Order: structure tokens, then C-alpha cells, then sequence
């Protein structure tokens, strides 16, 4: 404890994600909508708006 | 106001027990990075120290103003060193006051 | 858990000591660095070791 600052300890967690390849497992709070088709609008397929 | 100059040259430099000396956070440099310092070398070192308050540290850098860039020490347009700060609290002030 | 000196050594693209030898990044690594003080939960003043 007498040691100065930059000798301190440090927990570190490294959240390390990967892209979207695989069909998606993961994610969260993002309310599902009635799919309407042959129409122009707006789409959120897992993530990638257009 | 009163900065003290060491040359240092002639001699094996060794960048990665610098941080076993002083306990700091980050190795900030300018003109080169911090994780390449051992590979390449230099024609001469210059160190500097000097004790500084906690406000005017983004002060000693390449092109700013206010006092201690202004009257005290100034960088230069192009350096291309390394600038160390740490904070001191324990070595360095006295209930009365450090005079 | 790491020293203080060596919590900029989590990134890409660097050297060191946890960097080479002991965790090392990918250059094209995404994600998120999350890292704390911990010296009231991992400290002793005999030494931790």
C-alpha cells in the first residue's frame, strides 16, 4: 500500500466481440417488429440499418 | 525557472527499466512512439526536471501558452522527445507549506 | 490483474512485457478495455504474492 500510483494493482476485463458471420446468439434490448414486405422501408436485420 | 541539464551519451540506453524507477501512468512522446524506442537510436539524450503543479501539465507541450510556457519553459515547434509526469504528494509537501 | 505501467499495454499493435511475452492483442482486435483501481481488494501490507 505504500507503493506510488502507477504501481498499483489493476483488475482488468477485455471484452473482445467478433462480426456478425454466424447467425447472431447475442444481444439485447431491441423490440421485434411484424415483418411487412414489398414496400420501401426502413429494416434492422441484426444490426445493419438501410 | 532554474531546470537542470544532463547530457547523456556514449552509452547502452535501455528504455524498458524506466518504468521500474519512478511509478507513472503513461510514457507520453511527440516525434516518436513509445513501444519503439529500443530497436532505433539517437545521436544524443537531453533530460530536464522540474516540479510543476497538477493545472499546468498539458502546458509543457509543443506550442502552448500560458505561465510556465510563457516565462519558465518553453517546447519547442518540433520536438521530438518524451515528456514523464507523476504525481508527488508524498515526497514533495508539508503542513506548514513547501517554501 | 496487472500493474499500473502495464494497463497501456492492453492495445494493439504494441511491445512490453505483457504485450510480447505474457497477453498479447491482435492487430485488428475490436472490443472493449475495461480496467479499475484495485488496490483496497488487492493489496496486503506484509505483500501480496
Amino acid at each position: 500500500p505504500t507503493y506510488g500510483v502507477g504501481h498499483q494493482p489493476y483488475r482488468v476485463v477485455v471484452l473482445s466481440f467478433e462480426l456478425l458471420h454466424a447467425p447472431a446468439t447475442v444481444c439485447g434490448p431491441k423490440k421485434s417488429t411484424n415483418l411487412v414486405k414489398n414496400k420501401c422501408v426502413n429494416f434492422n436485420f441484426n444490426g445493419l440499418t438501410g | 525557472y532554474a531546470w537542470n541539464r544532463k547530457r547523456i551519451s556514449n552509452c547502452v540506453a535501455d528504455y524498458s527499466v524506466i518504468y521500474n524507477f519512478a511509478p507513472f501512468f503513461a510514457f507520453k512522446c511527440y516525434g516518436v512512439s513509445p513501444t519503439k524506442l529500443n530497436d532505433l537510436c539517437f545521436t544524443n539524450v537531453y533530460a530536464d526536471s522540474f516540479v510543476i503543479r497538477g493545472n499546468e501539465v498539458s502546458q509543457i507541450a509543443p506550442g502552448q501558452t500560458g505561465n510556465i510556457a510563457d516565462y519558465n519553459y518553453k517546447l519547442p515547434d518540433d520536438f521530438t522527445g518524451c515528456v514523464i509526469a507523476w504525481n508527488s504528494n508524498k515526497l514533495d509537501s508539508k503542513p506548514s507549506g513547501n517554501y
